[PDB]
């Protein structure tokens, strides 16, 4: 499938692109010279929004994409980055910024006649503006407003004739042709301040779930030679957005300054606003960065923007809650050790390789770019805020005959701190997977109609325990006890019976000795229940995931969830 | 007994005088005089039925269609000449040549306006300039916000009381100073640019096309330049590229009933046939004597276009215009939550019950607007009271004609279906099975021989029910009189005193038959069934999926319930019957699916909403059942049929000839060359 829940316009990502447009600027039509008079074939080429690019991988490999896009279609020309620009940001998880080249000693592309008179001609000039983001936030700011700073990057449409009586893009504040023939680019920016061309300002209010930012442009300031010479600051965009998960959505607005005072030179560029057309994301662990991006009301403007940030007396109680779950437990299997899979806060969804892929009832099969084909079976209808399961990754180059490799995954939206409650007592029942390891092999599917996994806490005294049984009773099964609930999630110990039952053979036995189990509340009012089984050291979900707190390795896997009913 | 003309001064009782004369001279249609102080005078005066025709601007077209009044366009001027005519104009901002300033760096200028409420004069330019304005919005009027913008202005018939400043730049004389009036010599379009060129202001929003007609020859319109929006400076030729606005001409108005729309158009025709432009000596129609400016029409026109019964002032005025008229008299804050929410047009009020449940779970990105019929419906997204509505195929050929364009499909079972599919938004339509049912104790009863019995159908002008059937049926009689295919039936939407509508049986208190909605109890797919269950009708023409879904006890109603589908058969193109199940091979044709319209510019919002909102409330959403769904639910058929899984994407093709297929569209447009479809024809007079 695709990402069905959303357009280009408002789709989450975690980096998305716009190539520099280039209008047809050929003076004849397919057979004969043009009709209009003494015009050009393609006068007014706009954006489109179904040419926005959408990202996957790292930040260094959402580059070396669009690095190649560019080289695929010039041989051997000079590409220019943002490196340099970004420096004095030193973004660790975002980036907004820029790849081009010139196309030095490269002509034109152009298609002509049989007579030789040529109906297309674009300039073979090339380049994207982008964001690219790394490990969205799982656990953002608990409360309070936090301001952010950062940079922001642009890319305009193509008009020929902006003012009416053809002048030079550098009396319009661009390098020569930009805006013309090409869009006007960020990165192509005449009339900015050197030292720094386009500064962002960010201010997120956590306690309303709402972000209120400014897209700046640093005027030119005439002497360079004085180090502190003041800025010349001139607001464009004015950024209003509401908070989901850890993304936002919202609009862009040119400001009335642009309008007003540079009605000449800046308000050719930014003179339409992009309503319900702004959309963006927190990036590290604890909303440490944010990026996103937007497209004007009439495809004239595509903006990109990152920034960077600067007990009990309110929801403030540690700085940091964890807004949602999402690690995986890397036939044989995978290095035994977790890790946080990217994912925007939508249990019933996966983020695979940018875009996000629907989770079914169970047995579907997704198909990587590399070659590789992965396998997928979660969990059950009953869960909606919280999904479990497994998947196995193949890469089927082997031609035999008829008929990281298996992991177990954790998925789910957690529930607000002031959403948990503080009084009584509730009953949960879900179902449960697990895996032995290298030595002989014992997997379990998550059923809820073959596995029990019963639950239960006392919110007002916080003493989650509960049992997973297998076949009948607890006696093949786990126990876990000493709840000790804190906060959004939880954290518990594992045991299980004098032994497990696999199978005078060899009755295959497991033993367990207070193993390390953690996990959170999905939803609403404590809705559902979920968590894991793991022992490297305390390093889990649950607790703002630092990975701190011990220290020995083992070989085991074990994830469950659960509904409550009374 | 005659055509009763409305005058709004002194000298225009005067010329309609002389119109009186000259008409009995040449024995022509009759025209009397009645006199009034104002355009809303006149407006009033029509609606008592002292008066029944006026000359009207844009701007007091839209007052003219307002409760209680609600005056019609009959008539528009035509601007231009014969071989080149024109029924809109442009509103144009000239300046002098002098450069230093563009549209939106004149605040403290002087400026001139044909009159307050005047759409070159007031409505356009004020609407560009309220986000420089500063104004508080309403209920304060935003006279005060202009009045405080320029430094001083002309501005015919604002409160001179009130508002000063926006009569300190005219002369009248004397107590005519502010007058809406040709006793104010800065009045109409004319009379405007004359406070331009005297050198009161250095800005008039006025015509075009004045400059050409008060401007002796190309040697001093040279002085003077046009205001574009996009902030630049332009000559007075290039207004197709630098204009304010592209607006309808000015157009006489009359009495929605009752209003002498025949005798209107009578007398404008042999007016303009005598009287017109170079005609008859004295008296010509347009233009009249010294100082005066458009005297009952337009200086310098050349006649008139009739315009169709069914256009309203808000269809007249087009989407873009209206709304914008309207949004200056709704706050800042209003404007915004309008632009970004859907409102979703619901036909019949149970489909309106559906939609303000739907409204409360949205999130503030839907609500409500209702209408009678489904081409109703359709008018309102046209005037932008209405954004979108799911249409059959033959409705989305109406809509497509009007210039709507679809944007989501609703997406039925594959011919593979295979699962409950995560992937149905992206999965390619494939239409649904037209068929007609019979009940298998008729075996006399066969496709060959279907005329003249009792026909069930969905509702007139649909795919399933009207268009498919009767166009098999037409393209082998060529007989356009639909009432006599057969004997009696119930066509939902047909006249009610026809026997098109003998069989409909209205709701359960037996009025409202034949009405085209959830009211009538034979309407759509499952009422037309039902129409051939109760045996009101010989045969039902609907989908083949309806019969599935409405026997063997799929549906508890008393109606559908006891009702088993080895009692029904279907038409075969070949005169044999076949049982419901091999309706893929005993079908009439393929029909397009259910499609959702709506306006160019809202495309991209309606997309985004419906994505999200069927996530939530659609079949296998979050939400339901527990809160709403939008498809089959405790509501059946409302707003989208019960065998919708999703609303699906289109594949590019986003237009509705792509999207319906090159011949379905030319077989309805081969049907529609019998009808008349007052909607289809007002469409073809805006689209032009
Ligand atoms: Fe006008």
């Amino acid at each position: 499938g695709s990402s069905v829940e959303t357009t280009p316009v408002n789709r989450p990502a975690v980096g998305a692109a716009m190539r520099l447009p280039r209008r047809n600027i050929a003076s004849y039509k397919q057979d004969g010279t043009e009709i209009p008079d003494k015009h050009q074939a393609e006068e007014h080429l706009p954006l489109k929004e179904k040419d926005i690019l959408f990202l996957d991988g790292t930040l260094k490999e959402q580059a070396d994409k669009l690095k190649k896009k560019i080289n695929e279609r010039y041989s051997d020309v000079r590409v220019i980055t943002s490196k340099k620009e970004e420096e004095k940001y030193q973004y660790q998880f975002v980036r907004a910024g820029y790849v081009f080249t010139r196309a030095e000693g490269k002509d034109n592309e152009k298609e002509k006649t049989s007579d030789g008179k040529e109906f297309v001609n674009r300039f073979s000039y090339d380049g994207f503006v982008y964001y690219s983001g790394e490990r969205p936030s799982q656990s953002l700011p608990s409360a309070g407003t936090v301001q952010y700073s950062g940079n922001w990057q642009y890319m305009t449409d193509a008009k020929r004739h902006r003012t009416g009586k053809a002048v030079s893009s550098t009396d319009l504040g661009y390098t020569t042709y930009y805006g013309n023939e090409i869009g006007a680019t960020s990165y192509e920016a005449r009339d900015a301040d050197d030292r720094e061309k386009h500064p962002a300002e960010y201010t997120v209010d956590f306690d309303n779930k709402t972000l209120n930012g400014k897209l700046i442009k640093n005027q030119y300031v005439q002497n360079k030679s004085n180090p502190n010479e003041p800025k010349k600051p001139l607001t464009i965009y004015d950024i209003t957005a509401t908070l989901d998960g850890n993304r936002f959505t919202g609009s862009a607005k040119v400001s009335t300054e642009v309008k007003t005072q540079h009605a000449d030179k800046e308000y050719l560029f930014f003179h339409t606003d992009a309503d319900q057309r702004l959309e963006g994301g927190f990036f590290g662990d604890n909303g440490e960065e944010l990026a996103g991006r937007f497209i004007s009301n009439d495809n004239s403007v595509f903006g990109v923007f990152a920034g960077k940030q600067k007990t009990k007396p309110a929801l403030s109680s540690g700085k940091h809650t964890k807004i949602l779950d999402s690690l995986k437990i890397s036939k044989n299997p995978r290095e035994f050790a977790i890790s946080s899979m990217p994912d925007f806060g939508h249990p019933d969804k996966l983020l695979v390789e940018g875009r996000e892929i629907p989770l079914v009832n169970k047995e579907q099969t997704i198909e990587l770019a590399d070659g590789r084909k992965t396998t997928i079976r979660t969990c059950c209808d009953f869960l909606t805020y919280v999904k479990i399961g497994r998947m196995q990754t193949e890469r089927p180059a082997a031609k035999p005959k008829a008929q990281r490799n298996i992991d177990l995954f954790l998925k789910g939206i957690r529930t607000a701190e002031t959403d948990i409650p503080k009084t009584g007592e509730a009953h949960y029942t879900g179902t449960w997977e697990a895996r032995i390891g290298k030595p002989i092999q014992w997997d379990n599917q998550a059923d809820k109609e073959a596995a029990k996994a019963v639950f239960t806490v006392d919110f007002g005294k916080k003493s989650i325990s509960g049992t997973l049984t297998e076949e009948n009773g607890v006696e093949p099964a786990f126990h876990i006890e000493n709840g000790k609930i804190e906060g959004n999630g939880f954290y518990a110990t594992a045991r299980t019976r004098e032994n497990g039952i696999n199978l005078s053979t060899d009755p295959k036995t497991f033993q367990a000795s207070n193993l390390r189990v953690e996990g959170g509340f999905y939803g609403p009012q404590a809705e559902e229940l979920g968590g894991i089984i793991f022992n490297n050291d305390g390093k889990s979900l649950g607790i703002t995931e630092g990975t701190e707190n011990k220290e020995v390795k083992h070989q085991f896997g074990v994830v469950f969830g659960a509904k409550k009913d009374m | 007994r005659s055509v009763q003309w409305c005058a709004v001064s002194q000298p225009e009782a005067t010329k309609c005088f002389q119109w009186q004369r000259n008409m009995r001279r040449v024995r022509g249609p009759p025209v009397s005089c009645i006199k009034r102080d104002s355009p809303i005078q006149c407006i009033q005066a029509i609606a008592e039925n002292r008066a029944d025709a006026v000359t009207l601007d844009g701007g007091f077209i839209y007052e003219a269609g307002l409760a209680p009044y609600k005056l019609r366009p009959v008539a528009a001027e035509v601007y231009g000449t014969e071989r080149q005519p024109r029924t809109h104009y442009y509103a144009v901002a000239v300046v002098k040549k002098g450069g230093s300033f563009q549209l939106n760096e004149l605040q403290g200028l002087k400026s001139c306006h044909t009159g307050l409420r005047r759409t070159a004069g007031w409505n356009v330019p004020i609407g560009t300039l309220r986000p420089f304005l500063n104004w508080t919005g309403p209920p304060e009027p935003i006279e005060a916000a202009v009045a405080r913008f320029f430094s001083a202005s002309c501005v015919p018939g604002a409160d001179k009381g009130q508002f000063p400043n926006l009569c300190r730049l005219c002369a009248g004389t004397g107590e005519n100073k502010c007058a809406f009036s040709s006793q104010e010599p800065y009045f109409s379009y004319s009379g405007a640019f004359k406070c331009l060129r005297d050198g009161a202001g250095d800005v008039a929003f006025i015509r075009e096309s004045t400059v050409f007609e008060d401007l002796s020859d190309e040697a001093e319109r040279d002085e003077y330049e046009l205001l574009c929006p996009d902030n630049t400076r332009k000559p007075v030729d290039k207004f197709k590229d630098c204009h304010l606005a592209r607006v309808p001409s000015h157009a006489v108005v009359a009495r929605s009933v009752n209003g002498k729309e025949d005798a209107i158009w009578n007398l404008l025709r042999q007016a303009q046939e005598k009287f017109g432009k170079d005609k008859s000596p004295k008296f010509q129609l347009f233009g009249s004597p010294s100082g005066q400016k458009d005297l009952l029409f337009k200086d310098s026109a050349i006649g008139f276009s009739r315009v169709p019964p069914r256009i309203d002032s808000g269809l007249y005025l087009g989407s873009g215009y209206f709304t914008a008229i309207q949004n200056l008299r709704k706050s800042e804050e209003e404007v915004a939550a309008r632009r970004a929410r859907v409102v979703w047009c619901a036909v019949g009020e149970q489909e309106l019950r559906k939609c303000n449940q739907w409204s409360g779970l949205s999130e503030g990105s839907v609500t409500c607007s209702s209408a009678s019929t489904t081409e109703d419906c359709i008018a309102l997204v046209l005037k932008g009271e209405a954004d979108a509505m799911s249409l059959d195929g033959g409705y989305v050929y109406t809509a497509g004609k009007c210039g709507l364009v679809p944007v989501l499909a609703e997406n039925y079972k594959s011919q593979q279906s295979s699962d409950p599919d995560p992937n149905c938004v992206d999965r390619p339509v494939e239409g649904y099975l037209a068929v007609a049912v019979v009940r298998r104790s008729d075996t006399s009863l066969t496709w060959n021989s279907v005329k003249g019995k009792k026909s069930c159908h969905t509702a007139v002008d649909r795919t399933a029910g009207w268009n498919i059937p009767m166009g098999l049926l037409f393209n082998q009689t060529g007989s356009c009189k639909f009432d006599e295919y057969f004997s009696q039936s119930c066509a939902p939407g047909s006249d009610p005193r026809s026997n098109l509508c003998a069989l409909c049986i209205g709701d359960e208190q037996g009025e409202n038959k034949c009405v085209p909605n959830s009211n009538e109890r034979y309407y759509g797919y499952t009422g037309a069934f039902r129409c051939l269950a109760e045996n009101a009708g010989d045969v039902a023409f609907v989908k083949d999926v309806t019969v599935l879904q409405n026997t063997d006890g799929n549906n508890n109603d008393a109606w559908a319930k006891d009702l088993k589908l080895a009692d029904f058969a279907l038409l075969c193109l070949d005169g044999k019957r076949k049982p419901v199940t091999e309706a893929r091979s005993c079908h009439l044709a393929m029909a397009p699916n259910h499609a959702v319209v709506s306006r160019m510019d809202k495309v991209e919002r309606l997309k985004q909403v419906l994505l999200h909102q069927q996530a939530k409330f659609g079949r296998n959403g979050s939400d339901c059942p527990d809160k709403f769904c939008l498809f089959q639910s405790e509501t059946k058929n409302l707003l989208f049929n019960d065998n919708t899984e999703c609303l699906a994407r289109l594949h590019g093709k986003t237009t509705y000839e792509k999207y319906l297929g090159p011949q379905y569209v030319a077989g309805i447009t081969n049907l529609k060359k019998c009808s008349t479809s007052p909607l289809l024809e007002a469409c073809e007079f805006l689209r032009k």
